[PDB]
């Protein structure tokens, strides 16, 4: 909303009546031919290709 | 009267002698002493910017572009001249300093005592420092000087404690505003109720005050503030930014500090090292964002008299910027020069070797800060 | 085979009292330190010269506040570096300095007072 | 076996489960007849 501030970057995690708690995400862009290393909802660590 | 405007330092005038002890957990080597420069860059809280004696700050203030003079008592012996020449070395007036000659400068005779089964010290004899009379007093330094600042080391000597109310009499009779910059020593640091009692009346004759985080803590609740440090959400963060795990620079509301304001106080200062800057005044309060960089230069890095360095430049644009006093933007950007002098003045080994001039705490004020601060 | 790099020992209140307690024939004269303070660095390479000066005809002692913090408040400690020198007369009051006195100012303590 | 052996009492993080991850405060945070009332029916 133009009153309200921007959000995060993340999942809706919680929904509650007057608020909203966020699971933070960092998104990443790939264009056609790239390859993803992993299967979905692989555990990758800090540094992990 | 010449310009910039004089301010006169009260109190003793000694080399180094860090009045702020605490205990700290992490000691190192007993013996090997190349190994405590690593406690200066990852020093204890209450030591990030220490304070020193009233005579850090004449000097630091000169330096700074401004005039001081000392008013004090030193001793006739060959050390006692020492002190003196580096004051006049360093351009402070010393007419203000009076000599005792059949006294021994810096030198207390104590009684050892074996009270139950512990050892213990009585004085017997103050030294010079701590033994000016109100009749020593130069009237004209305390009618010349627009800021009387003082330290509450002199409340631990029954000499001082009497001379020191005689001169804040003369120097509000004369118009001067009074700073009183708390430094507690070690003895303060036993109990709250004892100190807060002990520095009462002298708190309350103060127009400025500056006290460090650790000692605003100390006056008001010591355990209510760690507990709000260490609290951490049990689910999850209130907000995104306390989701980063950042360093606490909690700011306290006037309503906090109400305990501590009285009527005739302009600018109260809480200074978390040179990171943040408190000011609280009777219209407005906020924080001003410093900062440190002691790793910079590992080897020359030295905490001493960098909060004597502050709280001097903090009276260098007071005394030539009154509207600080008014103006909350105005305040905010003599600050940031005061913050320069304490990251400079951490550069050198040993405070009055360290105290930085104007012009280098000037270009290090414009080269931090973007130019819209300045 | 070794020599010992420091001369100046550091000794707990308790091992301090007894030795004030008992009888002493040179000067006694103690440090009270914190690893932490930037002084005592300075402070700390003054005493060992010291030590090296008064072989045995001094005895140069060291307090760590960050150990003994109640028993250095009881002393009178004020601050960082502060050092005492007691007479090995019993009648004779003790000295307490502060701040880095210089190393003559020490002597002639010892050799006139002490 | 226990019997074979051969201390005297006379003398924060939610789990994500499917491999484990901690979900805490560091990665969630919040953006902020009589009258009928909610209760059992029997």
């Amino acid at each position: 909303a133009k009153k309200e501030p921007y959000l995060k970057s993340g999942q809706v995690l919680i929904v509650q009546r007057d608020s909203v708690v966020i699971r933070s995400a960092k998104p990443y862009l790939a264009t056609p031919g790239a390859k993803v290393h992993g299967h979905y909802r692989e555990i990758l660590y800090e540094g992990d290709t | 009267y010449d310009d910039p405007p004089l301010v006169c330092c009260f109190g003793a005038v000694q080399k180094e002698f860090v009045p702020v002890v605490r205990v700290h957990d992490n000691p190192m080597h007993p013996d090997i002493y190349s190994q405590w420069k690593m406690l200066q860059w990852d020093p204890p809280e209450f030591g990030r910017a220490p304070g020193g004696p009233p005579s850090n700050v004449a000097i630091s203030h000169v330096r700074l572009g401004g005039r001081a003079a000392f008013m004090g008592k030193v001793g006739g012996d060959d050390y006692g001249e020492e002190l003196v020449l580096m004051m006049n070395k360093e351009r402070v007036q010393t007419r203000g300093v009076k000599f005792d000659e059949g006294a021994s400068t810096a030198c207390t005779r104590v009684k050892i005592k074996f009270e139950d089964g512990k050892m213990k010290a009585e004085t017997v004899k103050e030294p010079p420092e701590d033994s000016l009379l109100a009749s020593e007093l130069n009237l004209a330094v305390l009618k010349e000087a627009r800021i009387f600042h003082f330290n509450s080391e002199v409340l631990t000597s029954p000499t001082m404690e009497s001379t020191l109310f005689k001169a804040i009499q003369w120097s509000k009779k004369f118009g001067g505003l009074i700073f009183f910059d708390l430094n507690l020593p070690l003895p303060l640091w036993r109990s709250r109720n004892e100190t807060r009692k002990l520095i009462k009346k002298s708190w309350d004759e103060a127009n400025i005050i500056e006290v460090s985080q650790q000692e605003l803590e100390f006056l008001l609740d010591e355990e209510y503030y760690e507990r709000r440090r260490n609290y951490t959400p049990q689910y999850f963060a209130e907000d995104f930014e306390q989701t980063k795990n950042r360093r606490d620079y909690y700011h306290y509301t006037p309503e906090e500090i109400k305990p501590l304001w009285h009527d005739d106080l302009k600018l109260l200062v809480v200074t978390d090292g040179t990171l943040r800057l408190h000011y609280y005044t009777p219209k407005f309060d906020g924080v001003v964002v410093g900062t440190e960089d002691v790793l910079i230069t590992p080897f020359t890095c030295d905490r001493t008299g960098s909060g004597d360095a502050v709280v001097a430049g903090i009276m260098r644009k007071l005394t030539t910027c009154p509207e600080m006093f008014e103006d909350q933007d105005v305040l905010e950007r003599q600050l940031r020069f005061a913050v320069a002098a304490g990251i400079i003045s951490q550069w050198t080994i040993g405070a009055v070797r360290g105290f930085p001039t104007e012009s280098a705490t000037q270009n290090l004020k414009e080269q931090v800060y973007v130019p819209s601060m300045w | 085979f070794v020599r010992e790099d420091y001369l100046v020992r550091k000794l707990s209140a308790q091992e301090l009292q007894d030795l004030v307690k008992g009888e002493r024939k040179v000067p006694l004269i103690v440090d009270f330190y914190a690893t932490w303070c930037g002084p005592c660095i300075l402070m700390a390479q003054e005493l060992e010269m010291l030590a090296v000066e008064y072989e045995s005809n001094a005895m140069i002692v060291k307090v760590d506040t960050d150990d003994e913090y109640e028993f250095a408040r009881d002393m009178q400690v004020r601050g960082l570096p502060t050092l005492f020198f007691i007479s090995p007369d019993p009648s004779k009051d003790a000295i307490r300095t502060e701040g880095l006195i210089p190393l003559q100012m020490m002597r002639d303590i010892i050799d006139n007072d002490m | 076996r226990k019997r074979n052996n051969p201390m005297n009492p006379f003398y924060h993080g939610t789990i994500r489960m499917f491999s484990l991850l901690i979900l805490s405060s560091s990665n969630c945070f919040r953006i902020g007849t009589i009258k009928n009332s909610s209760g059992p029916l029997g």
